[PDB]
RNA sequence: ACCGCUGAAAGCAUCUAAGCGGGAAACCUUCUCCAAGAUCAGGUUUCUCACCCACUUGGUGGGAUAAGGCCCCCCGCAGA
RNA sequence: CUCGAUGUCGGCUCGUCGCAUCCUGGGGCUGGAGCAGGUCCCAAGGGUUGGGCUGUUCGCCCAUUAAAGCGGCACGCGAGC
C-alpha cells in the first residue's frame, strides 16, 4: 500500500520570508504551499504536515495604487445594515499583517484541518520577530523552469 | 511532483523525459521511489533530463 | 517642440546630481527636486541643464517636456523669485498688512485674515493692491488662488479680489 | 455643468478634453461648459 | 487633565441659588480616596491610576487582596477602581499612598457622574423600549401590551439580530453629561450635584470632570 | 460633486498623464455602552506554593489539604 | 409550483432596505440686481404632523410645519390583533 505518515512521522522546521517588495499574490501562495506542506513528497491531504512560516515587513508587500484605492474589504456584523466597508489602503495603515494574513487564508482548503494549519502562521509589519529562539532559515521564492 | 521540484525539475518534463528515455516504472510504484529512496529518484531524475530535448519548445 | 532646450545657468551655484536627484543654489534658497526615472538630467559643457529620455515612446515624450520645465522653473526661481501682482475691487473693499499676515475687509462681519506660510512672503503697495512673493511657483501660484477665491464671482459689480490685468466676466442684471 | 451621455462643442472656443477618465468640454462662456455622464 | 473620584450616593434635596431659583440637587458624598496603583505605558500600555474609596473592616479582606494592598502600603478599602487618563501621562500629578478629597471640584464647575441604574427586573416591550401596544377596546382580544408583528414573511424568512423584545432591563452602568457643581462642602465632604445620578442612595458613584464642559 | 496650483505630450493651451491643495448632516477617529468563547482565549498584579496510599510506575488511579469558593443561615430598592 | 388547502382589501402593531431626495448639508449654470426662484450634479445621517368625508387604497378639504418624499420586502406583517 502507498504510504499513509503515522503519528511522530512529520518534522516540522522554521522558515522566515521577507515581503519587502513580492506581490501579494505571489507571496500568499509561496506561504500557504510552505503551511500545508506541498513541498514534501511525504505530503497527505488528511494529515497536517508542513513548516511553520514567519512572515516579516508585512508593510512593504507590493499592492498597486489602484488597488490600494479600489479594493473593498467587507464585514457584516448580522444586524440590519450591518456592512462595513474598508480599502486595502485603510487596513494596510491600519493593520497590514491582516491583510497578508487574509490573503494567506484565503487559499488555504475550506475544511477543519486549515483552522489547524494555520495556527503555523505568523505575520508581523516590522523587519523584526520575536522567535529568534527558534532559527529560522530564510525563505526566497524561486521557480523551476520547464 | 514534489520530489521532482525538490530535484529542481516539473513533473510535465520528468514524465516526458522519463517517456523518452523509455523507462516504464508505474506512477505507484514511482511515489514509492520518491519515498523510500531518493538517491534512486535523483538517479531517475538525471536519466529523464538527459532524455529530454535540447529545446522542449521547438 | 520643448524638451529639446537646453537650459541656461546664470549662476547654478550647487548644481549636484544624485540619483535622478537635483539641488541649486544662487541668490535665493536651495529646492530640491527628484527626476522621472526614464528622464535624465545631465550637464553640457558650460554646464547647462539637459533631459535625456529613450525616444518613441508616450509616457517618455510626456514626461520629458515636465523634466525640462521643472527644472527651469527652479533654476528661474532661485535666480529671481516669483511675484504675483493681485489688485482689489469693490467699494470699501481693501486689504491691510498686519505685521506677516494680511488682513481682509470684503464686506464680511468678521475680519478675515491670511497667515502667511513658511517660504512665502506678503507685501502691500496700496489700499488695493498687494503682492506675493516667493521662491516656489507652484506654492506661489497656490496661496495666490487661495487668496484669489476669497469671494464669489460677482458678474454684476465686479466687487472681489483680481489678478492685475484680467477681465472678468459682467452682467447686466437690473 | 450640463451632464448628457453625448457632449460636443457648440461655439468655436469650446475645448473637448479627457480628463480623470471624463470626456468634458471647456470653454470661455461658462454656460458652454459640459461633461459626459 | 481629567480629574476623578469614587463617592456614594446620598439622596435629593432642594436648593436656592442667588437668583432666588429653586435647584433640585443631588447630594454625592464624594469621600476622600487612595490611588494605591499607577498605571504606566511603559508597564502596561496606558495611562491610568487606581483609586481606593470605603471603609471597610480588615477582617472582611482575603488574602490576595490584602496583599495588594499591603504591596502599595495603604490600608484596605472595599471599592477599587482605575481613573483613565489621557495618553499625556506625565508621570506625575499622582503619588502612589496620596488622597484625594473633594475640592478637587469647584463651585460652578461641570462633572460627569457614572452609576449603575436601579434595577427593573425582567421588563415587557412597552416598558422597556416604548412600544404603544395595542387598543383596549374595539374588539382587541387579549393583544393590549403585545408586541404585535416581529417580522415580515417568506422574504426574509427569520428575524434580525438586535430586535427590540421583552427581557431584563436596569443594572446598567450610565454616565450623565454636563452635571453642574452647585456647591462643594469641605468640611462634610459632599457635592451638591444639580440634577438626577444614576443608581440608588448607597450606590457607589465615579465623578469626573466633564470633557465637554 | 465642484473649485484650483504647478504642467507636457501637442513651442500655445490644458485641474493630469508626474505631483501638490480646498471641499458636505454622507465615511473614519472623537462622546456613550458591550467586549479576551478575540480557541491569536491577552495584560498588570497579589495569595497558596503543600502532602499520604496503591499500582502494570503510568502527562496512572485514589485519599487528605492550602489560598479560595460554594451550599446551609439572616436579608435586599437584586430577582420568574 | 401549490386543488389529501400557499388565508384573500383596508386599518393597527412592529419594522427593515433602496435612492429615482420632501426638509436639513455641498455645489454648477441661469432669461441669477437683492429676497426669493428654475434647472442640473453630489449626498440616504436624522427627520418627514393632527383632523373632517369615505369599508376603503386613492382622492378632496381644514389647521399647521423646515418637511408633510417615492418604492421593495407573499401589493412586508391574521399560529400578532
Ligand atoms: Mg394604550
Ligand atoms: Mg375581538
Ligand atoms: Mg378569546
Ligand atoms: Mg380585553
Ligand atoms: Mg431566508
Ligand atoms: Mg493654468
Ligand atoms: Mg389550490
Ligand atoms: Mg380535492
Ligand atoms: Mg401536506
Ligand atoms: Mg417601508
Ligand atoms: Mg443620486
Ligand atoms: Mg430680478
Ligand atoms: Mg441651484
Ligand atoms: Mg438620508
Ligand atoms: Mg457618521
Ligand atoms: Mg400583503
Ligand atoms: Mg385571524
Ligand atoms: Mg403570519
Ligand atoms: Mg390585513
Ligand atoms: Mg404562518
Ligand atoms: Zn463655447
Amino acid at each position: 500500500p502507498t504510504y499513509a505518515p503515522k503519528a511522530g512521522d512529520t518534522t516540522r522546521s522554521w522558515y522566515v520570508i521577507d515581503a519587502t517588495d513580492v506581490v501579494l499574490g505571489r507571496l500568499a501562495v509561496a506561504a500557504a504551499n510552505l503551511l500545508r506542506g506541498k513541498h514534501k513528497p511525504t505530503f497527505a491531504p488528511n494529515v497536517d504536515g508542513g513548516d511553520f512560516v514567519i512572515v516579516i515587513n508585512a508593510d512593504k508587500v507590493a499592492i498597486s495604487g489602484d488597488k490600494l484605492q479600489h479594493k473593498m474589504v467587507y464585514r457584516h456584523s448580522g444586524y440590519p445594515g450591518g456592512l462595513h466597508k474598508r480599502t486595502i489602503g485603510e487596513l494596510m495603515q491600519r493593520h497590514p499583517d491582516r491583510v497578508v494574513e487574509k490573503a494567506i487564508l484565503g487559499m488555504l482548503p475550506k475544511n477543519r484541518l486549515s483552522r489547524q494549519i494555520q495556527r503555523k502562521l505568523r505575520v508581523y509589519a516590522g523587519p523584526e520577530h520575536p522567535h529568534s529562539a527558534q532559527q529560522p532559515v530564510p525563505y526566497e521564492l524561486k521557480q523551476v523552469a520547464q | 511532483n514534489a520530489a521532482a521540484r525538490l530535484n529542481d525539475i516539473t513533473y510535465n518534463r520528468l514524465i516526458q523525459g522519463l517517456k523518452a528515455a523509455g523507462v516504464e516504472v508505474d506512477r505507484k510504484n514511482l511515489a514509492d521511489i520518491a519515498i523510500s529512496d531518493p538517491a534512486a529518484f535523483t538517479a531517475l531524475v538525471d536519466v529523464a533530463r538527459a532524455a529530454l530535448p535540447e529545446d522542449v519548445n521547438a | 517642440r520643448i524638451g529639446k532646450q537646453p537650459i541656461p545657468v546664470p549662476a547654478g551655484v550647487d548644481v549636484t546630481i544624485e540619483g535622478q536627484s537635483i539641488s541649486v543654489k544662487g541668490p535665493k534658497g536651495t529646492l530640491g527636486l527628484t527626476v522621472a526615472e526614464p528622464i535624465k538630467v545631465a550637464r553640457n559643457d558650460d554646464g547647462a541643464i539637459v533631459v535625456t529620455r529613450p525616444d518613441d515612446e508616450r509616457r517618455n515624450r510626456s514626461l520629458h517636456g515636465l523634466s525640462r520645465t521643472l527644472v527651469s522653473n527652479l533654476v528661474t526661481g532661485v535666480t529671481q523669485g516669483y511675484t504675483t501682482k493681485m489688485e482689489i475691487f469693490g467699494v470699501g473693499y481693501r486689504v491691510q498688512l498686519k505685521g506677516s499676515n494680511l488682513e481682509f475687509a470684503l464686506g464680511y462681519s468678521h475680519p478675515v485674515v491670511i497667515e502667511a506660510p513658511e517660504g512665502i512672503t506678503f507685501a502691500v503697495q496700496a489700499p488695493t493692491k498687494f503682492t506675493v512673493s516667493g521662491i516656489d511657483k507652484q506654492k506661489v501660484g497656490q496661496i495666490a488662488a487661495n487668496i484669489r477665491r476669497l469671494r464669489r464671482p460677482d458678474p454684476y459689480k465686479g466687487k472681489g479680489v483680481r489678478y492685475e490685468g484680467e477681465q472678468i466676466r459682467r452682467k447686466v442684471g437690473k | 455643468v450640463k451632464v448628457n451621455p453625448s457632449v460636443k462643442p457648440i461655439c468655436d472656443k469650446c475645448r473637448l478634453i479627457r480628463r480623470h477618465g471624463r470626456v468634458m468640454v471647456i470653454c470661455s462662456d461658462p454656460r458652454h461648459k459640459q461633461r459626459q455622464g | 487633565a481629567r480629574k476623578g473620584i469614587l463617592g456614594t450616593k446620598l439622596g435629593m434635596t432642594q436648593v436656592f441659588d442667588e437668583s432666588n431659583r429653586v435647584v433640585p440637587v443631588t447630594v454625592v458624598k464624594a469621600g476622600p480616596n487612595v490611588v494605591t496603583r499607577i498605571r504606566t505605558p511603559e508597564r502596561d500600555g496606558y495611562s491610568a491610576v487606581q483609586l481606593a474609596y470605603g471603609e471597610i473592616s480588615p477582617r472582611k479582606v482575603n488574602k490576595p487582596l490584602t496583599g495588594q494592598y499591603t504591596a502599595a502600603g495603604v490600608n484596605p478599602r472595599r471599592y477599587l477602581a482605575e481613573l483613565r487618563l489621557d495618553d499625556s501621562d506625565a508621570a506625575t500629578e499622582y503619588q502612589v499612598g496620596q488622597e484625594l478629597t473633594a475640592e478637587i471640584f469647584a463651585d460652578g464647575s461641570y462633572v460627569d457622574v457614572t452609576g449603575t441604574s436601579k434595577g427593573k427586573g425582567f421588563a415587557g416591550t412597552m416598558k422597556r423600549h416604548g412600544f404603544r401596544g395595542q387598543g383596549a377596546s374595539h374588539g382587541a382580544q387579549a393583544v393590549h401590551r403585545r408586541p404585535g408583528s416581529i417580522g415580515g414573511c417568506a422574504t426574509p424568512a427569520r428575524v434580525f439580530k438586535g430586535t427590540r423584545m421583552a427581557g431584563r432591563m436596569g443594572n446598567d452602568r450610565v454616565t450623565v453629561l454636563n452635571l453642574l457643581v452647585h456647591k462643594v462642602d469641605a468640611e462634610n465632604g459632599v457635592l451638591l450635584i444639580k440634577g438626577a445620578v444614576p443608581g440608588r442612595t448607597g450606590g457607589l458613584v465615579m465623578v469626573r470632570s466633564a470633557i465637554k464642559r
